[PDB]
């Protein structure tokens, strides 16, 4: 179901990327030859949670200006008719590649682009995380990248916020999905704490993949991924241990015998000193005792680049009631039409210029 | 009503002619701003106060503070039936790469989506 009809303000080049809920494609605006990245989410109404999710993607997008953040620069008015309308078209800055292409190449990346990769990730994040917003999907593929290492955060589909009142946790695992590779020990554990610190699980094993250029716990399943972890982590702690909610895995926990951490130095050799020492402050079982990425970005290993004005936090923060868990389907196609509508909405040439 | 005047560097300014309203909002600036100057990634914006001192806005809240300083100092200008003067913001540059003193990646050849990989090209 790719067919994209964008026709005459946009002309289509070829075809980037493909997920579920879109396809993407490279484009030039007509007139002024602007290249851009479209994305198609045909039939995006036709399941509750696909809606939903879309709907989740247009408001944190649009709320978010941020140079590490993909920007929505249009998204096309419905074309004639109404007519049940179905498929909706994203306009947004083009990106050349992604970081997973990147990481795994000849090509060489040095620790100064995984200095300069990781710094831009974390700024992009700090903005997004005082916004009161976790991604929850954060892996190499979902950054994008361009000839001039820049590095934009982009799939915000999975993210949610909060956690609400003691409700919704539990059926704050609905839906979703991830990949378990990047996936928090809270995520994994169902540890009933969730907070922006899931993410900087993510972090700590994309900077890992970067340094060794391999991925740091690809589990094959479930308890797999929770023993590659526990190798050079060590076993959790009582008290985490005793913080699982279910299975219980908490019994599996309770058996094993009880490992130690492997120092991340003999985990990576021959890796810089400071970036072993950022990276074992991100990877830690509680949620709690990671740092967050506001205080990362002011670790010795980023001192380089790091810039205090220059790390805006997210001015209000992002308001995720609207949240749609039941809320039938048609008012929803309602809302994302309510957006779009607004988009174009909010222009408004309300302004002169002096000559 | 109320005007903003927007100093835009080595161009013009932008005079903004708001609603009325109620209410401005921080964002309602930002995304003004981001609109004069589409180049740009704005955050903030400065001010000036009698004194002539920049004073920053980053947020709501200060925005209150701005809206109350000049809107004091609109009541004293016409009272004594003087020119009102817009509201003159100042958008704060910030800076583009810029951030990256140094450099490149290639993107001719992906392929890819590699372990110990990754079996794909081409040119
Ligand atoms: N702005 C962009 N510029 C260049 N490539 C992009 C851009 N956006 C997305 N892509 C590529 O197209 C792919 C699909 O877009 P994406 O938004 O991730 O779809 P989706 O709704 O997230 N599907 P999924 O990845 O399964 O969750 C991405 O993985 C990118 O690799």
């Amino acid at each position: 179901d790719v067919t994209f009809d964008v026709g005459d303000e946009y002309e289509i080049i070829e075809t980037i990327g493909n997920g579920a809920y879109g396809v993407v494609s490279s484009a030039r605006r007509r007139l002024t030859g602007q290249q851009v990245a479209i994305k198609k989410i045909p039939n995006a109404f036709d399941v509750v949670t696909n809606a939903k999710r879309t709907l989740r993607e247009l408001k944190i997008l649009k709320h978010f200006k941020h140079d590490n953040i993909i920007a929505i620069k249009d998204i096309l008015r419905p074309t004639v008719p109404y007519g049940e309308f179905k498929s909706v078209y994203v306009v947004l800055d083009l990106m050349e590649s992604d970081l997973h292409q990147i990481i795994h190449s000849s090509q060489p990346l040095t620790l100064e682009h995984v200095r300069y990769f990781l710094y831009q990730l974390l700024r992009g994040l700090k903005y997004m995380h005082s916004a009161q917003v976790i991604h929850r999907d954060l892996k190499p593929s979902n950054l994008l990248v361009n000839e001039n290492c820049e590095l934009k955060i982009g799939d915000f589909g999975m993210a949610r916020g909060l956690c609400t009142s003691p409700a919704e946790h539990q059926y704050f695992m609905t839906e979703y999905v991830a990949t378990r590779w990047y996936r928090a020990p809270e995520l994994m554990l169902s540890l009933h704490e969730y907070t922006q610190a899931i993410d900087l699980w993510s972090v700590g094993c994309i900077f890992g993949e970067m340094l060794a250029r391999r991925q740091l716990f690809p589990g094959k399943n479930y308890v797999h991924q929770l023993q590659l972890i526990m190798m050079v982590l060590g076993t959790p702690s009582p008290a985490v241990i005793q913080a699982v909610g279910a299975e219980r895995v908490r019994a599996y926990i309770q058996s094993l015998p009880p490992r130690q951490p492997v120092p991340w130095e003999t985990v990576y050799p021959g890796a810089d000193r400071q970036a072993l020492s950022l990276l074992g402050r991100m990877l830690r079982f509680e949620p709690s005792a990671r740092i967050s990425a506001a205080a990362a970005l002011r670790h010795p290993f980023l001192a380089k680049y790091h810039d205090p004005d220059d790390e805006p936090d997210c001015a209000p923060p992002f308001d995720f009631a609207f949240d749609r868990e039941a809320l039938t389907r048609e008012r929803i196609k309602e809302a994302i039409v309510a957006e779009i509508e607004d988009f174009h909405a909010r222009r408004e040439g309300i302004r002169q210029q002096i000559r | 009503v109320l005007v903003i005047r927007i100093k835009i560097p080595n161009s013009g300014a932008v005079d903004w002619t708001v609603h009325s309203g109620p209410q401005l909002l921080f964002r309602d600036v930002l995304d003004v701003i981001g609109q004069v100057l589409p180049e740009a990634t704005t955050t903030a914006f400065e001010y000036e106060d009698e004194d002539g001192d920049r004073i920053t806005v980053r947020s709501d809240e200060e925005m209150k503070a701005m809206l109350s300083y000049y809107y004091s100092t609109v009541m004293e200008q016409q009272v004594n039936g003087q020119l009102i003067e817009p509201l003159q913001i100042f958008p704060r540059a910030c800076k583009p790469p810029g951030e990256r003193n140094i450099h490149g990646l290639k993107v001719n050849t992906r392929a890819g989506p590699s372990q110990s990989g990754r079996h794909h090209h081409h040119h």
